This record gives C-alpha cells, structure tokens and sequence, in this order.
C-alpha cells in the first residue's frame, strides 16, 4: 500500500486540474522556491487522510478553497490513488481512489467513485495500520519542535496513546456496553426456546390424543419442529462458550495491561539509542523514567549525558527527530509525509538522516520536500513546483535540474 | 508488535469487525469461531501491544453480539412459524 498517485484542482494555490505524475513506491522529493506551495501540496494530501482535518467548519471549509485571482472557486477535491497490491486496504481491487470533495455547503468523500462517510474512511484507514493514535504519519517542523521542547508528563502521555492506553480502555468500554446489550438477546432468545419447547409439548400431545383414534399442518411438521429447535440450541451454546472465551479474553487482557505498556516502552527506547547512535555515530541516547509521572531524554553526542533542556538549537532537532524515527519504526506504516524535517540540521546532520531514507525507502514509500541538497542524494523521483499568477503547478524535473535549482535558490533561509 | 501479518489470516475477520464492521457479511459472522478467535489473541506467535489487542478485543465481542442478533431474529420466526402451523 502506497500512494501511487494524486489529483489536486481548487485546493489552496492549485487551482486547476493538477494530476501529478505517479510517485515512486520508494522517495519522491519535491524542491521548490519558497512560498511556491509545497506545504500546500502536503495539506491536500492531509485534507484526504489526515484526521485533524475530518471536522471541518464550513468557514474551514471555505478557507481551503483557492481565492488566487479571477473566478473565486466554489469547488475543490482531491483524490489520493492508493496501490493496494500488498492487499493492506480492505478492499479487493489492485487500486483504490479515495477523493474528498468540498464545496459552499458539501464536504463529500468517495472511494472508488461510491460516497462513503467519514468513518467509513476513518475506519478504512485504521484496519490498514493507520492508527489515530500515531501522530507521525506526517512529521513538519511543528512536530519536531512539539516533541523536543515538551514537558516530561507530555512525552509519557504520547507514548501511553501511541502504546494503546486510549485506544484499549476506549475498546474496553464499547465492548462492556457491547457485553450486556447481547445479555438481553440471550435472555429473549432462551424465553423464545422456552416457549417453543411449550407449543412442542402441547404438539406432542395432541399428536398421542389422534392417534388412540390444531391445523394438520402444525401436526405434519412436528418432527421438523423438534430438529429445528435443536438446531437452535446447538447456536445458543454457541453463544454461551463464546461468553465464557470474552471472559477470559476480557481478563486476560486486563492483566497484562501494564507488561503490554510497559513493552512498548522498552521498545522505543531501544529504538531511539539505536536510531540515535546512527544518525551521530559515537553517541549516546536513551528515555528516562521520571518520578508514572513523565518520560525524559538524556543524550551525549560524544560519557556524560546532558538533558533537552540544555541542548543547542540544530541537536534539540536532531534528538527529537531521533525519537520521532523511533516511534515510528516502533509503529511502522507504508508511506510518510516529510515537510521539510531537516530544515533546522546541521549539513552533516541532514547528511545522516538522508542515509537514513535511504535504507527506510527501500521497505516504504517516502514524500519529502527540502530546500538543501543532502536529501536529494537519497531521493528515487523528483518533482519541482512552480508558481505563476498566484497559481502552484507540479511537474517532474530530473535530479541535476533538482540539485542545481535547490543550489543557487536564492528565496529560503 | 501492532500490525500482525497484514491480516487474511486467522484473526483477520476480528480485526475487520473492529473497525469496518460493515463489511462483514452473515457468512463471517457465522462461520467465525470465537473460541479459536480468542485463544490466538491470548497467546500470538509475537507479543502484541495494549492498541492491537484492544481492538481485537471489540472485533471479538461484536462478532458474537451479531451472532446473538441472527439467532434471536431466527428463534422470533421460527416460534412465529410454529403459531402459524397451528391454524
């Protein structure tokens, strides 16, 4: 499952019909002048997939529409086309469209060109591996940022979502609710066989009256009746081992809620010493475990480690970073969304983590904007955005043109 | 630890019923086994995290609240049927 293809028209800056050529299943980079619309380019991509923009305010709503110039639109949509080869979609087609369409009053998704709703495409995306409780599908400097200057008790309570602690008592409880709506079936349903068992009995006895000698039917079709019942029963008992497997599921479950947290932890922090140690190779990083009440960063680009707060402005990115690739590698998914991540790196930093992509888009699709050349050495496929009459196209470019415009680009830091 | 075998496995009509229900059809809900269901989730081949498990959780028990519904409306018909036989 990649993105292997998306329509933009009426979005932001692209006010036409902009079909971008097909991405890469590996990395796609994009350079371009700036204020050209790149950001914008990964705003029609968060419009379609990204939850923070599911509720939309018709003045929300309106504000996404392009009021460049001439004409003031009245429509946009974009269509992601996934490839489902990998059958991750729960949908048996080798490719699957999904477009949101907005207007004045419409807020409208469609996948395979059938409307479906919100949640449809919430829960679409969820059974695919794209959980709402993992903020890094799309990773921009706001993000980096957000991690690295967080309060310890943040940092706990984002990997406690990301392990599943809000996810779980959320199931839990709709399970529970679920648990004793079903307890009211069940009764219903042993009445109704009590009372079949009734009209069984009175059959039975009718049936033994004629025969020393109530429709003829009824009389005709009591062995039917008999089978039929047990037939029922054998589905009832169905249902009653499958109370008793919910119990002990429910239970189980409930006691091992902490070793299953407390994995997850163990996890990323093994992840963020190693995605670490790569990107500054002869350093140091690891969580800490704070009085629970938070999780801290300790890091040593070197013996003795200094804490976040203390740290330089360019390696407070870098660490973050580190842990955000942490995460994810911890919670992995098919394609990321990078908006300028090695924006506020070190040449050499940026340099790092571009080896980086190297090796990660060899297992996932990656869609990445720079202005420094270092992230076009790991890129398989480039596109450069030009903007005229307040209008952003999309267009592939070949990696010199890539690396020659983002050299003597004069309009970024 | 989150995304198991990319499903169309043995779990893999649980981890639909947890999140798009609507497209589990009366053969799945029917056909599914919910003491197997429940039995690799509470020992998988990998240990699985507290999220992954939660939905599972909700796949299981609203497999078997279908379960209930299909019999309750077949036990209503058949003791309609067995009224109506009378007259």
């Amino acid at each position: 499952m990649y993105i292997k293809q998306v329509i933009i028209q009426g979005f932001r800056s692209y006010r036409d019909q902009t079909i971008v050529d097909p991405f890469s299943s590996k990395h796609n980079v994009i350079v371009g002048r700036n204020g050209s619309g790149k950001s914008n380019f990964f705003y029609a991509i968060q419009f379609v997939l990204s939850d923070e923009f599911s509720h939309l305010r018709p003045e929300q709503r309106l504000a996404l529409l392009h009021e460049g110039t001439g004409p003031r639109v009245i429509s946009a949509f974009v269509e992601i086309i996934f490839d489902n080869s990998d059958n991750r979609l729960p949908i048996d087609k080798e490719e699957v469209s999904l477009r949101r369409v907005i207007g004045a009053k419409k807020d409208q998704y469609f996948l395979d060109k059938k409307m479906v709703t919100k949640n449809d495409v919430m829960n679409l995306l969820e059974s695919a591996g794209f959980s709402r409780s993992n903020p890094y599908y799309i990773v921009k400097q706001g993000k980096i940022n957000q991690m690295a200057t967080a309060p310890d008790s943040q940092r706990l309570k984002l990997l406690r979502e990301v392990a599943g602690t809000r996810v779980y008592d959320e199931r839990k409880e709709e399970s529970i609710s679920l648990m004793k709506e079903t307890e009211g079936k069940r009764e219903k349903i042993n009445e109704l066989l009590k009372y079949i068992e009734e009209r069984l009995h009175t059959l039975e006895e009718e049936k033994e009256e004629l025969a020393q000698y109530v429709n003829k039917k009824a009389l005709d079709q009591f062995v039917n009746f008999s089978e039929q019942k047990e037939k029922l029963i054998k589905r009832q008992e169905e249902l009653d081992r499958g109370y008793k497997s919910i119990m002990e599921l429910m239970n189980v479950l409930e006691l091992r809620k902490y070793e299953a947290i407390q994995l997850t932890f163990k996890q990323v922090s093994k992840n963020f010493s190693e995605v670490f140690q790569k990107l500054v190779p002869g350093g140091k990083a690891t969580l800490v475990m704070k009085k629970f009440t938070g999780v801290g960063i300790r890091v040593s680009f070197t013996g003795e480690m200094r804490e976040m707060q203390q740290l330089s402005g360019g390696q407070k990115s870098l660490v973050a970073l580190a842990l955000i690739f942490a995460i994810q590698k911890c919670d992995p998914a098919p394609f990321y969304l990078f908006d300028q991540i090695d924006q506020a790196l070190d040449a050499q930093h940026r340099k790092a983590v571009s080896d980086m992509i190297m090796e990660l888009a060899v297992h996932a699709q990656f869609i990445t904007t720079t202005f420094r050349p270092e992230l076009l050495e790991s890129a398989d496929k480039f596109y450069g955005v030009k903007f005229r009459n307040k209008v952003s196209h999309i267009d592939v470019i070949t990696a010199e043109m890539a690396k020659d415009f983002v050299e003597d680009d004069t309009t970024h830091g | 630890a989150h995304f198991v075998l990319s499903k169309r496995g043995p779990l893999a009509k649980i981890w639909l019923a947890a999140h798009w229900d609507k497209k589990l059809t009366k053969a799945h809900v029917f056909e599914c086994n919910l003491e197997s269901s429940v039995e690799s989730i509470i020992s998988p081949k990998v240990k699985m995290a507290l999220r992954t498990s939660g939905h599972l959780l909700l796949g299981v028990v609203r497999i078997y609240h279908r379960k209930a519904k299909y019999l309750l409306a077949d036990c209503n018909e058949a003791f309609i049927k067995i009224k109506m036989a009378f007259r």
